[PDB]
């Protein structure tokens, strides 16, 4: 019954649904704001369309309203969200479906009862599954205070419609903690309308594991292995791995039959990560997201499941095992490992503030176990202010984890993108850490880890002896 | 008879508007078939750019059907070499 | 029943489906028994048992070669090189970008791109894809040609043997390309 | 401290020659780094080159280090824009 897919995002995510369709036979709808006109995202598909004309363009891109009747004037049978613009908003998943087309997501009562981190710690409390023990409920100040004094520091302040880490805060002492209660508090209304802050305990160096769920319309519901996203600067992931090659396999069973338990007693559908926190072999429920990762990339390669695909034709209502062929639970196999690099604008040598300017070269590495989902990284782009920092998603794997190590790192070394600052030094000293290729990293590796901070002096000698030509 | 000479001479079987069109205009409307393997479909092309073309530093917009547009920019027209051809600096499609 | 014919004593242009399949780096084994180790105790490959089977690949190899002209390698000045990526997708390229002067002196190859999965119908739907998001544009190349054979019900059943290509005219019918973007640019030109 | 203060103003531990040159020419010296930074060894490049810069649809070769050699063609230099900035048409090793 599906013909026509829009995409109601932008970047790399839009093409790897491009792909995915037409892979699948589908028309491909791409929108883009007049500052995304020389998006490739927007020249990957059959038709674009110009959408939130005068707004600013990520409201532009957030403009529900336009994006439905771009997709109704287009014909398009449905509409994939992709992730970070509106894969999470319950209004848009609302209208999207009032409106007669396909979303391509889990089900309304999924996105609200995921949507808030209270509500979802409370779903997982009705699964049993076990998480950080903390508020019931958004607490005020002073009862956050309370919780300081009764269960003792270390607590961390985290409201309950945060993202990426924004109305998140730290405690240490009293003072600290109406500080961070009160930055939280102005970063939930000044962002997402709602403050309502929960206070839960801090975990000393955990592991930050996540888990890729997919469940049909019938009620099948498998999980593609885990995640190791524990590599983090500022709470904010910087290199993703898959499996946990850190943890013990048996350890890593249990945390993936926890969260499809978890997404069996909500009924869940379509794609959807949960979040765990790991410490000394016990695990802890924090978020479900409900949409498609931007690390699914490694959990395709190490299950060979199109995680993409597997989300469009659950979308059109086919069986998980029968229709789109996925085997059992147990038949899901592990083929090797695979590291996740996004490459980014951020110039670590100026506290990762992302760079802008016009990318004057770029080569691209290839070869046995390179994975590339490039974004906007052309030569000759322009890379503007108003979109997210990324350039190019990596993905290196191989049969075992110090291959798939030494592949990146040749990678990180191939990849030349000049005009901008990268995050690629960075990269490379994080690759190699014997932490990360031990595999035992943490949250709080990057953070006490100064030596990371230290990059080696690159000659360029091909952009200064070029740039001196064109001065003389 | 014409029909099938039509088929012949350009590249593909010709409706029947294209028949007439060619018995009437023959030469005028091998001309045209050829001019639209070369330039393509330059009717969609607005008049100002159908007639003069491109400055430096111009942004066009040419919708080549529904829900395509190719974004083209002039950055720079080259000198002419010895053969006499010019390289002219597009930026198609962002590219 | 089978028949030796020949040993190639060197890698293969087409070892990258093997790799695919199997896990196993050729190259990097062939350097590293070149330095004497072992097969299964230094390179750490495991016995021929344990060689795992990782779903199916297809390597396409996209040259110059028109299939319009008699599958003559093409020459002249490459002005569009977009190339494809993503899940199940790999790329050995060869001199294949922008600005690339395509010689007469050396071999047609532009670009080798293999697609694996698990499944055989969902490389060949890969395959497809990545034929139609190449855009490789100033010389012709093997694409269309590349694209027939992959949608042929003989090559799909993985049933095709060395006189298909030969007995299959409809391999050889090629559906017209409008290529706007190029005609465009140069009436601008021109004008 | 002469050494450590130079360790500061250049981004790098100086030798004994850059300590001492540094304390004969300290502002030339310092000029020389900035351009250093700037410009790269351009001792490298060819006298012709070093003091002309590069003519219209040149190829020159520069050899930076042992087995490495970067192949340079100037192929077109663009009209000046409104802030004075010029864009230049480097074909830098093929690309
Ligand atoms: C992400 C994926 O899975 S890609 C799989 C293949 N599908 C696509 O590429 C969708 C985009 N469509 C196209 O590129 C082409 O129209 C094709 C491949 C379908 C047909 O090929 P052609 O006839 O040779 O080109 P066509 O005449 O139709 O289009 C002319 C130009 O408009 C470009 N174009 C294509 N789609 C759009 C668009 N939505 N908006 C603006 N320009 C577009 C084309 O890239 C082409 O430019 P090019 O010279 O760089 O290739
Ligand atoms: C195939 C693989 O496995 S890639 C692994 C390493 N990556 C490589 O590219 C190996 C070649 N080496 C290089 O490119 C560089 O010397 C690096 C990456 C080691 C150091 O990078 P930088 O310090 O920033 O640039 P460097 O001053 O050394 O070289 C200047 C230019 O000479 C180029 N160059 C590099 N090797 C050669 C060569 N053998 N011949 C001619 N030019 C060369 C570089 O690409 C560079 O041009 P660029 O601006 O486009 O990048
Ligand atoms: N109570 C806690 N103790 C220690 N570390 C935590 C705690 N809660 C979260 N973290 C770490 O901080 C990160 C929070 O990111 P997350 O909340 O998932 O971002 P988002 O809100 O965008 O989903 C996690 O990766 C986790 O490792
Ligand atoms: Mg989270």
């Amino acid at each position: 019954h599906m013909k026509k897919l829009l995409v109601a995002n932008r970047g790399e995510i839009a093409v790897r649904v491009f792909r995915a369709c037409n892979e699948l036979g589908l028309s491909t709808v791409a929108v883009y704001a007049r500052e995304d006109e020389y998006s490739v995202h927007r020249f990957k598909a059959d038709e674009s369309y110009l959408i939130g004309q005068g707004k600013k363009p990520i409201d532009a891109y957030l403009d529900i309203d336009d994006i439905i009747r771009v997709a109704l004037e287009s014909g398009a049978d449905a509409i994939h969200p992709g992730y970070g613009l509106l894969s999470e908003n319950l209004e848009f998943a609302t209208k999207v479906r009032a409106a007669g087309l396909v979303f391509v997501g889990p089900e309304l009562h999924h996105l609200d009862i995921f949507g808030d981190k209270i509500k979802a710690k409370a779903a997982a409390d009705e699964a049993k599954v076990p998480g950080i023990p903390g508020t019931n409920g958004a607490v005020d100040i002073d009862g956050a205070l309370e919780f300081a004094k009764t269960y003792g520091y270390p607590v961390m302040i985290k409201a309950a419609l945060g993202g990426g880490g924004r109305g998140m805060r730290v405690a240490r002492n009293d003072a600290e903690m109406h500080d961070g209660y009160a930055r939280a508090k102005s970063e939930a209304i000044g962002a997402f309308g709602s403050g309502e802050i929960y206070v839960e305990k801090y975990i000393e160096n955990p592991k930050h594991i996540e888990v890729q769920i997919l469940g049909d319309r019938h009620g099948n519901i498998i999980h593609l292995h885990e995640r190791d996203c524990s590599v983090q600067r500022r709470n904010q992931k910087v290199i993703e791995i898959a499996p946990a090659v850190g943890l013990s396999p048996d350890f890593r069973n249990e945390i993936c039959e926890a969260a499809v338990k978890l997404c069996k007693n909500v009924g869940y559908v379509n794609a959807g990560t949960v979040e765990f926190l790991v410490k000394d072999d016990k695990f802890y429920f924090i978020e479900v997201n409900p949409r498609v990762q931007v690390e699914h990339t490694i959990t395709e390669l190490i299950t060979g499941v199109d995680i993409v695909q597997a989300q469009i034709l659950i979308a059109q209502g086919k069986d998980l095992h029968r229709e789109i062929g996925l085997p059992a639970q147990s038949e899901i196999p592990l083929l090797g490992s695979a590291i996740q690099c996004r490459i980014t604008t951020e110039d670590p040598q100026n506290g990762f503030l992302p760079d802008t300017g016009k990318i004057d070269t770029y080569r691209s590495p290839g070869g046995f176990g390179i994975r590339l989902d490039v974004g906007n990284a052309y030569a000759g782009y322009e890379v503007t202010p108003y979109f997210d920092s990324l350039l190019v998603k990596v993905c290196t794997f191989a049969n075992e984890f110090s291959d798939s190590v030494r592949k990146m790192d040749r990678v990180l070394h191939e990849f030349r993108i000049r005009g901008v600052k990268t995050n690629i030094p960075f990269l490379i000293n994080v690759i190699a850490n014997e932490n990360f290729t031990s595999g035992q990293a943490t949250t709080t590796f990057i953070d006490n880890t100064p030596s990371l901070f230290n990059f080696p002096r690159l000659r360029d000698r091909g952009t200064k002896t070029l740039h001196y030509l064109s001065m003389i | 008879t014409v029909k099938a000479d039509l088929e012949q001479k350009i590249g593909y079987e010709p409706g029947d508007h294209e028949v007439i069109s060619y018995i009437m205009y023959p030469q005028v409307f091998l001309d045209y078939q050829k001019m639209q393997r070369e330039f393509g479909a330059v009717t969609l092309l607005d008049t100002p750019t159908f007639l003069h073309g491109m400055r430096l530093n111009e942004k066009i917009e040419v919708q080549i059907e529904k829900g395509k547009t190719l974004s083209i920019r002039l950055d720079e027209i080259g000198e002419p070499d010895l053969a006499g051809n010019r390289v002219l600096f597009f930026n198609l499609n962002g590219q």
